[PDB]
């Protein structure tokens, strides 16, 4: 029953939420990575006419 | 001849019941896998190699050749 | 196997036969309750004999211990049951 | 990283806010998850490696281990449960805490891209199975067990330290990338000879080394059966995979500075197979087994070949799982007997027919059966050596002749013969124990169908 | 010697209870049938059923991200081509000589 | 059947003056429970 | 092997075991049974010609030049019973042994195959739990001060008594259970 059981089941939900957590984490960890995207001699790229990032 | 006798051994219930159990859910699992990956290879099909056209840049999903790995 | 399962009045007849068959000992005197060594006047060395024709005819071994102090056929008889298992 | 990581942290909260009879339940059902998560690190590259940031990076001889001590959890969880009945729920919630934190220890040690990093969790993961041995070990051995557990390691281990951070003075960094680019010969030198011996002894102690492995079967002997379980599984993989990260610093001295730790091993296997012949211990038995197993490993290293290291990675995986089942194999029979001697329970086939067939495929891994990838990595550690010089072909056929001797020994002498009359409390095997050797199983011979998954970087 | 030979108070070693005896059908989790049940029905489908056989088809199934493919692919093309122009197949040098200056040694 | 757990015998190890007994120091004595020494 | 043994083997009996032993093996040397019983009433007559020696010491020279001969000339490969301790089906059917006390462990699903079987068990054990109560008292009052001397056990004396130690003579499993 709502309002009962989650106040036994509440502590499933925290490791779902730590996964989800760790991937924002890591993705913004990425983002702080940036110094040659798009600058390698092997991947130098000409961006699309609608892209801003070759990859994020 | 009515010489039946009664054979003293361990209970088979346990080694049944966890057999029966194992194989209830590898199965529960296994054949809808199997339906879907049979059903994917058939009508979905394999990517077939082809040269990359001028001015196109393809994904990096699309250098890959079946279907569950893309 | 297709072995029959012998019965206590096999073992008895059996036993008896080899033991009408052994020379040194009258027939009809012979009974299943008769001792060896003063019913029938035998050596123990007869005894052993004896001992060692039961061996033969039933196909498995007495050991020594057990085999010294078997004097009367009824009790080979028993022995023989306890030892396969009979049940009549 | 963080996405293995941070749920591995979440387990504790989530362990210590549970109902006082959800614990177990709670516990294995989503350090199943974490294992099922973190098996996404095994797409790995030809290429150099998946650096997810300046801290944490994977690569191919990271992932099955780390796989493996995600797996590990949940079988070391339903192992505990039986013993651990009798006891309050904070002492259980503890005890499932160590196991939280050796995971979590283990997880960033295999990642660790930085060697100071690695020596720090290497060092921590320390803490959790001392507690663990000397706190829920049942003798009075226990106690003298973890002293030796601790200070061997550190006697291996403090050297080191002062190694690493003297080539951090003289190269400028640790990171394992800048490292293996950088990387400069050694020069034949007394102080080169001695920052060799700095870097090797620290993780030869650990494989155990032949000389140096007295602390093993003590420890693996008094400890409960998840402390054996991980101890036999992760914690003896630290070693080689210490060595073969810093191996790379060491070139071309150890040509010569491999010598005595290769006569050592080679000479140590043949050694540690007979004793498992005449042993009346079950533990004992199986952690010698540990030793010779890992004796290889240590000569595969040592000869630092490309069919030498995936050879390593094979076995090391391939002997956490045998080993693990094993010793849950030997806690089944002990939890019945609470004897722990072999010749004890006898002809447990007649009573235990499946568990009979547990330990028949159980003896089969640990005997090197192909096409097991334990006889993949030891017939590529063979050939290597065999390259190296033609003359170990005897010590390596020797060592597998006694194997397979004391394999089938252990084997016969437990589950064949006749039942001791005076023992009526053998049960019918639990569910739980079935399970667990599946669980242990199944992934073996599941893992000979896709071998490059766990053959290492030089695949 | 009036000593009780009892060095202390302590209480008798209890002896182990079977989980069959309270309760058959008792898959060897805990005591309780229910919450054992549960346990039991948890491993398995988490153990078997979500880990072992989709982690295993997933496994299967990952993306060439190795390139043996594709290093094959660059193999038969480049034997393709020196095949056909005569060149020797492989090189014995793996770098070009005219672009590595060595040390001249006018010993 | 049950986890072993120290007894008296091996509580007494600690009980001494020093770790290590030795023939000079078997005569120590450990000193009182409230740091207090007779007067005399 | 029912008998409980001795503390030594009397003269006789040693010469009776060595007569027993010599006619085997003369036995698995002489295949045909004619020429076995020839032999056979040869050797009887061997062992009679000094069957009323006297001087012990002289019977006790004799019968160690026998079983050196005896050990000379043993047939290396001497004729045994399948079943016995060295034949070639000696402990076959060991594996189907199983305990009675394994019946205990069914599940009651299984206990509802066979009923009857299970009725007669319990009254077997209710018989078992009253005797023994009985059975330690009588051996406790039957057995000498300072203990055993022989491992001989004695059978009941009263009305409603059963011999002392009874229960895993009469559960033996079978010669051949399954
Ligand atoms: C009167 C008659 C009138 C009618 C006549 C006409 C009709 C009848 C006659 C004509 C037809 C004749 C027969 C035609 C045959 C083909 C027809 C057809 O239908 O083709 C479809 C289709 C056509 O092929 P295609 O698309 O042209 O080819 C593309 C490639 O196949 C793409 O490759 P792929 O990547 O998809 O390949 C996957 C691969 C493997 O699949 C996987 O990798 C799955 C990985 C899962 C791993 C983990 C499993 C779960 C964990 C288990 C734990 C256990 C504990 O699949 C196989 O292995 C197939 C094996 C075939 C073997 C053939 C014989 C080999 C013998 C060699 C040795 C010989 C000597 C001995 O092929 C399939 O559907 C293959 C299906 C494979 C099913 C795999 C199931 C895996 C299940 C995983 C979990 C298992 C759990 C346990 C329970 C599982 C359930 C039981
Ligand atoms: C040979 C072809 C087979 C094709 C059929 C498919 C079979 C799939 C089996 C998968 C693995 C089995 C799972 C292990 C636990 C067993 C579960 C159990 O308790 O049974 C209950 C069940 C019910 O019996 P129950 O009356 O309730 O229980 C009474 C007692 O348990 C008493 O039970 P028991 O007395 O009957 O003993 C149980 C049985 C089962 O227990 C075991 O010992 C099984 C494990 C043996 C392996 C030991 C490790 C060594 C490394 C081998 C790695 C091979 C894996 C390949 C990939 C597998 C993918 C997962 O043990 C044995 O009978 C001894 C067999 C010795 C075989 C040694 C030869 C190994 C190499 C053979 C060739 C492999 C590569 C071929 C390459 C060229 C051809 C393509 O019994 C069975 O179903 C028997 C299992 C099937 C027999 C397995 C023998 C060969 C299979 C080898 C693995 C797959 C081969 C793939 C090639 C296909 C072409
Ligand atoms: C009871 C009696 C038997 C009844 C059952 C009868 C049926 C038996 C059939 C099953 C066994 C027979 C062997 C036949 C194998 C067929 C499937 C096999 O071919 O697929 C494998 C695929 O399987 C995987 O390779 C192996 C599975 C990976 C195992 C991962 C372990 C699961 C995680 C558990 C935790 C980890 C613990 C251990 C840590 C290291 C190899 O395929 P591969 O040619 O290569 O490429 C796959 C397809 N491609 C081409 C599209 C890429
Ligand atoms: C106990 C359980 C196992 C524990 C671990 C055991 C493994 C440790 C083994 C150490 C590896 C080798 C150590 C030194 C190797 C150097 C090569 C040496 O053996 O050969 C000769 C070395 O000569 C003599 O050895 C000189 C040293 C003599 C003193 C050493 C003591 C001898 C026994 C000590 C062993 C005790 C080990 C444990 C210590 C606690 C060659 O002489 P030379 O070509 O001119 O000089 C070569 C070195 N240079 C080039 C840098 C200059
Ligand atoms: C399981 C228990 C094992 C215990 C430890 C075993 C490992 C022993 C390894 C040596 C320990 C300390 C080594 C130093 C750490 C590396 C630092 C280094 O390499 O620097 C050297 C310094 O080299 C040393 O100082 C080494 C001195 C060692 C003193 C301690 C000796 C310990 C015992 C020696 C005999 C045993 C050696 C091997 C034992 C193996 C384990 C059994 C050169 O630097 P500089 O001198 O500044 O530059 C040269 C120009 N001046
Ligand atoms: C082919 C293989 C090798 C064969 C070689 C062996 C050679 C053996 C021949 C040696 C000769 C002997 O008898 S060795 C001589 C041993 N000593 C005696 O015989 C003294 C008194 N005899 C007894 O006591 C007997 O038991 C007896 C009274 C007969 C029965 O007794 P029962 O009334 O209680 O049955």
């Amino acid at each position: 029953n709502v309002l009962q059981i989650v106040r036994d089941h509440w502590v499933h939900i925290l490791v779902p939420v730590g996964f989800v957590f760790g991937c924002y984490l890591d993705r913004r960890s990425d983002e702080k990575l940036t110094a040659f995207r798009n600058k390698s001699l092997l991947f130098k790229r000409e961006l699309r006419p609608n892209e801003e990032v070759t990859w994020k | 001849h009515g010489k039946r006798l009664f054979i003293i051994k361990p209970s088979g219930f346990y080694d049944r019941r966890f057999l029966k159990l194992m194989r209830f859910y590898i199965l529960l699992t296994g054949i809808p896998v199997a339906i879907g990956i049979t059903l994917v290879n058939v009508f979905i099909g394999e990517a077939e190699l082809a040269d990359i056209p001028e001015g196109y840049v393809p994904e990096h999903w699309e250098y890959f050749k079946h279907p569950i790995s893309r | 196997s297709d072995a029959p399962p012998l019965t206590l009045e096999a073992i008895k007849d059996r036993v008896l036969y080899v033991l009408k068959l052994y020379d040194k000992i009258d027939p009809e005197k012979l009974s299943v309750n008769s001792h060896f060594m003063k019913d029938l006047g035998l050596d123990s060395l007869d005894q052993v004999e004896i001992i060692m024709a039961m061996e033969d005819e039933f196909g498995f071994e007495i050991p020594d211990i057990d085999a010294e102090k078997l004097m009367c056929p009824q009790e080979i008889v028993d022995y023989i049951a306890d030892k396969k298992d009979v049940y009549e | 990283m963080l996405k293995i990581i941070i749920p591995t942290t979440m387990l504790l909260p989530m362990t210590w806010m549970s109902k006082h009879n959800m614990i177990w339940i709670n516990a294995t059902v989503h350090s199943l998850l974490i294992s099922l998560i973190s098996l996404s690190l095994l797409n790995q590259l030809g290429e150099n490696s998946l650096n997810f940031s300046l801290t944490f990076f994977s690569d191919s001889l990271s992932a099955p281990l780390l796989v493996l001590t995600t797996w590990l959890l949940p079988l070391m969880l339903m192992a505990s449960q039986s013993h651990l009945s009798k006891e309050t729920t904070t002492r259980k919630k503890l005890y499932i805490t160590m196991l939280i934190l050796l995971q979590l220890f283990l997880i960033m040690t295999f990642t660790a891209t930085e060697l100071i990093l690695f020596y720090i969790l290497f060092e921590a993961t320390l803490v959790p199975t001392l507690i663990i041995i000397t706190r829920w070990g049942n003798q009075t051995e226990r106690l003298n067990a973890g002293l030796y557990f601790l200070f061997y390691t550190l006697a291996g281990s403090l050297p080191l330290l002062v190694a690493l951070v003297y080539i951090q003075n003289t190269t400028g960094s640790l990171n394992f990338l800048i490292i293996h680019y950088w990387s400069h010969p050694l020069s034949n030198s007394w102080s080169n000879i001695f920052m060799w011996l700095a870097c090797i002894m620290a993780f030869m102690v650990k494989m155990p080394l032949y000389g140096l492995h007295l602390w093993l079967p003590k420890a693996h002997v008094e400890a409960p059966i998840a402390g054996s379980m991980v101890l036999a599984a992760v914690l003896l993989k630290l070693g080689g995979y210490g060595m073969m990260r810093i191996t790379t610093i060491l070139n071309p001295l150890t040509n010569y500075m491999a010598y005595p730790f290769l006569m050592l091993s080679m000479w140590g296997m043949i050694m540690t197979s007979s004793i498992c012949l005449r042993q009346t211990d079950l533990k004992s038995l199986i952690a010698y087994s540990s030793v010779s197993h890992m004796a290889l490993v240590i000569v595969a290293i040592m000869i630092q070949t490309p069919w030498s290291f995936m050879g390593a990675t094979a076995l090391m995986i391939a002997h956490g799982l045998t080993s693990s089942m094993l010793f849950c194999l030997a806690n089944t029979n002990y939890e019945r007997v609470h004897s722990r001697t072999m010749i004890l329970a006898r002809g447990l086939q007649t009573l235990l027919p499946l568990m009979a067939t547990w330990w028949l495929v159980a003896s089969l891994t640990n005997l090197a059966l192909p096409p097991s990838i334990n006889l993949i990595g030891e017939l590529f550690i063979i050939t290597a050596s065999f390259s190296w010089s033609n003359i170990t072909i005897i010590l390596m056929g020797m060592n597998m002749m006694i194997t397979a001797l004391y394999s089938l020994y252990m084997l016969i002498t437990t589950q064949r013969g006749k039942y001791t009359h005076h023992i009526n409390n053998i049960k019918p095997s639990f569910t739980r124990e079935n399970a667990l050797m599946a669980l242990h199983i199944l992934p073996l011979l599941l893992l000979t169908l896709n071998p490059k998954m766990i053959l290492g970087p030089l695949y | 010697p009036p000593e009780p030979t009892i060095r202390l108070q302590e209480d008798p070693d209890p002896e182990d209870e079977n989980l069959y005896e309270k309760n058959p059908d008792s898959h060897g989790y805990d005591k309780d049938p229910i919450v054992d049940l549960w346990n039991m029905r948890v491993v398995f489908f988490f153990g078997f059923s979500i880990v072992l056989v989709l982690g295993s088809t997933f496994v299967a199934y990952l993306p060439d991200y190795r390139m043996q493919e594709w290093a094959r692919r660059e193999a038969e093309r480049l034997v393709k081509y020196r095949e056909a122009n005569g060149l020797p197949l492989m090189e014995s040098n793996c770098f070009d000589p005219n672009k590595i200056q060595l040390p001249e040694d006018e010993d | 059947a049950r986890q072993w757990q120290p007894d008296v015998e091996w509580a007494e190890q600690f009980g001494g003056a020093v770790m290590y007994p030795t023939k000079e120091t078997a005569h120590w004595k450990p000193p009182p429970w409230n740091d207090v020494d007779p007067p005399k | 092997a029912f008998s409980a043994p001795a503390a030594y083997l009397t003269h006789q009996q040693k010469v009776l075991r060595l007569y027993k032993r010599a006619l085997r093996h003369l036995e698995s040397w002489c295949v045909h049974r004619d020429k076995y019983r020839y032999f056979a009433c040869l050797m009887r007559a061997r062992f009679d010609e000094h069957k009323n020696e006297k001087d012990m010491v002289k019977a006790t020279q004799l019968l160690r030049q026998a079983e050196e001969e005896f050990w000379y000339g043993q047939h290396p490969q001497p004729y045994i019973f399948p079943e016995s301790p060295g034949g070639t089906s000696y402990e076959r059917y060991e594996c189907y042994k199983v305990p009675e006390w394994c019946l205990d462990d069914w599940h009651p699903s299984e206990k509802a195959m066979y009923p009857d079987y299970f009725a007669k068990r319990e009254q077997w054990k209710r018989l078992r739990r009253e005797s023994w109560e009985r059975e330690v008292k009588q051996l406790q009052e039957e057995t000498p001060p300072g203990g055993p001397r022989t491992e001989a056990l004695p059978p009941a004396r009263k009305e409603g008594d059963l011999p002392p130690l009874w229960w895993h003579i009469v559960t033996r499993p079978r010669e051949r259970p399954m």
